[PDB]
């Protein structure tokens, strides 16, 4: 029994045949409250998940994703398409946890990379997996760094017409206690 | 095989909140005949379609006639959405050009139906919860409260539930892969042999998976252990390259992970019960009598 | 494989392998493996054949 605040109660049932049956049900309430009740013999476990978006406009935070997009503006008829975006990043909390794993680097709405493939192809800094996702970039496994490094890479304009809101590609995990340290900047050519 | 008409499009992408992208449509006549095609799109209140070519109809072209046909649209909903357009050729209008046959077969009107994704506003995540209930011929009930709305975005948040017991593993496409002797180093070799070992367990266990590549991975493992003969220590410990570091211990995940399977691997090629007791007896030594040894 | 061998020499030495375990290093693995090979040959009741 899946009962909610809004006078709502959906029932389900399970057996040897419903064993393998996924029973998906959602609700639209801003109230999130989930009373349940079952019966029978043995133990069994159900699970929940609550999807939602975040980061409308976060405020600044400890970590430094150093990204720079282009010469400060398109301001020319040829631009909005070819602009190499240079990204330059290292957090300091780097101690005795693991090898260098984390990154995320993706495209904005309507922008296709090529040479970005080839610049990642080049980079290798004393040790590297030459790892790649074909929408992202993975040259990270190495020893603890106080430095950063950087790179630069452009796109081609896949979208001629684009409503105003940016794309931002951030993942930021350094230490359990502190805030999780985001740093950001979008594309200005708009 | 042939069609004289085919539709190319603007694949939108998983796109931004503001949904006014650039949707176009283009059909091209590869038949030599100039034919009128009456066209429109099937829309809904699920989005805010906008007529770019409001007053005038994209009308008529000839063999390989290039025309770009687009509209503006700024949806309301989020998630994957299909877009249905239709393009039909009508008769009795020999006026767009000199003439218009417009007499196709059962593939009369060209219609295209396109699932495009819209990405919502903001960075995406979820929150879940985990609840069991185990009545033993009885009854148990639980309550779960589902709320963390700080710094919230418009109409963004939803949720669901399920439970499962699945049987019948279909398949194995998750299974296969391979790597080798690590060209860069003998350092990443620890992450080589470590999962390499329990591939023994899968050859036959799986009934979907590819045992042969795991029956190859033993072909490798018939060398894998030989490195561990080299990566061990004389006193008995193990390192990335082994001994020359005496009065110390080392990591034990890998030796603990393996030393069983060294004993499952002690069938095909022979490792002794000396290699396992020496591993062991090295362990017994590190134990203090009272303290959780430093 | 499934056999034993003479033991005068190994018994004669395995001590001095442990007196010789000062100058150049032989492990306490080399002596317990020698040993544990011996414990196996013992029956539970019979003076093993
Ligand atoms: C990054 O900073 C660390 C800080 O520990 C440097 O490591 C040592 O720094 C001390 C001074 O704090 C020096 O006396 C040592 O010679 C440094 N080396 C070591 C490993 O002890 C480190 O050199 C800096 N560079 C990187 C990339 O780690
Ligand atoms: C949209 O198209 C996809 C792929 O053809 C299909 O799986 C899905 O059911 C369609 N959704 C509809 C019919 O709205």
């Amino acid at each position: 029994t899946i009962q909610s605040s809004g006078t709502f109660s959906s029932k389900f049932q399970v057996d040897n045949n419903n064993r393998l049956l996924l029973q998906q049900v959602s609700l639209p309430e801003l109230p999130g409250e989930y009373s349940m009740k079952v019966t029978g013999e043995g133990c069994v476990y159900l699970q929940t998940s609550l999807k939602y978006n975040i980061l409308p406009e976060k405020e600044e935070f400890p970590f430094a994703l150093g990204v720079q997009t282009l010469p400060q503006t398109c301001d020319e008829p040829k631009a909005h398409t070819s602009f190499q975006i240079s990204l330059s990043v290292s957090y300091t909390g780097s101690r005795s946890a693991s090898n260098m794993a984390i990154v995320d680097v993706k495209m904005v709405s309507g922008f296709i990379p090529l040479k970005p493939t080839v610049k990642m192809l080049e980079r290798s800094n004393h040790v590297s997996r030459t790892e790649v996702s074909s929408n992202h970039v993975l040259i990270y496994l190495d020893k603890v760094s106080n430095q950063t490094l950087s790179l630069f890479f452009t796109v081609l304009q896949d979208v001629p017409v684009r409503d105003l809101k940016p794309a931002i590609v951030k993942v930021y995990d350094y230490y359990e206690t502190d805030e999780f340290a985001i740093a950001e900047y979008n594309a200005p050519c708009s | 095989a042939f069609q004289p008409f085919f539709v190319e499009l603007t694949m939108p992408y998983s796109v931004i909140r503001g949904e006014a992208f650039t949707l176009k449509a283009t059909v091209l006549n590869y038949l030599p005949k100039c034919i009128r095609v009456s066209v429109q799109l099937e829309a809904s209140p699920a989005f805010l379609a906008v007529p770019v070519e409001k007053e005038q109809a994209p009308h008529c072209i000839c063999a390989n006639g290039r025309q770009t046909v687009s509209w503006a649209v700024t949806p309301k909903s989020l998630g994957n959405v299909n877009f249905t357009v239709s393009a039909e050729a009508l008769e009795s209008q020999e006026l767009c050009g000199t003439e218009v046959p417009s007499v196709p077969e059962h593939g009369r009107k060209d219609t295209v139906i396109k699932p495009l994704l819209v990405e919502p506003e903001g960075l995406e995540k979820e929150t879940t919860f985990n609840s069991l209930l185990c009545p033993s011929g009885g009854e148990v009930s639980e309550e779960l409260s589902l709320k963390l709305p700080p710094n919230v975005v418009e109409e963004s948040a939803r949720a669901s539930v399920s439970v499962l017991g699945d049987i019948l593993g279909s398949a194995m496409q998750n299974t296969q892969n391979l790597l080798q002797m690590p060209y860069g180093c003998g350092e990443q070799n620890m992450v080589l042999f470590a999962p390499n070992i329990y591939v023994l367990d899968y050859l036959n266990e799986t009934q979907q998976l590819t045992p042969e590549i795991k029956s190859k991975a033993i072909g490798y493992l018939n060398t894998g252990y030989q490195r561990q003969l080299n990566y061990k220590h004389y006193d008995g410990s193990y390192s990335t390259f082994g001994e020359r570091y005496g009065r110390n211990q080392g990591n034990t995940w890998l030796t603990a992970f393996v030393l069983k399977t060294f004993a499952q691997a002690r069938a095909y090629i022979f490792i002794d019960e000396a290699h396992i007791t020496q591993a062991l007896i090295w362990l017994s030594q590190r134990q203090k009598d009272n303290g959780c040894f430093r």
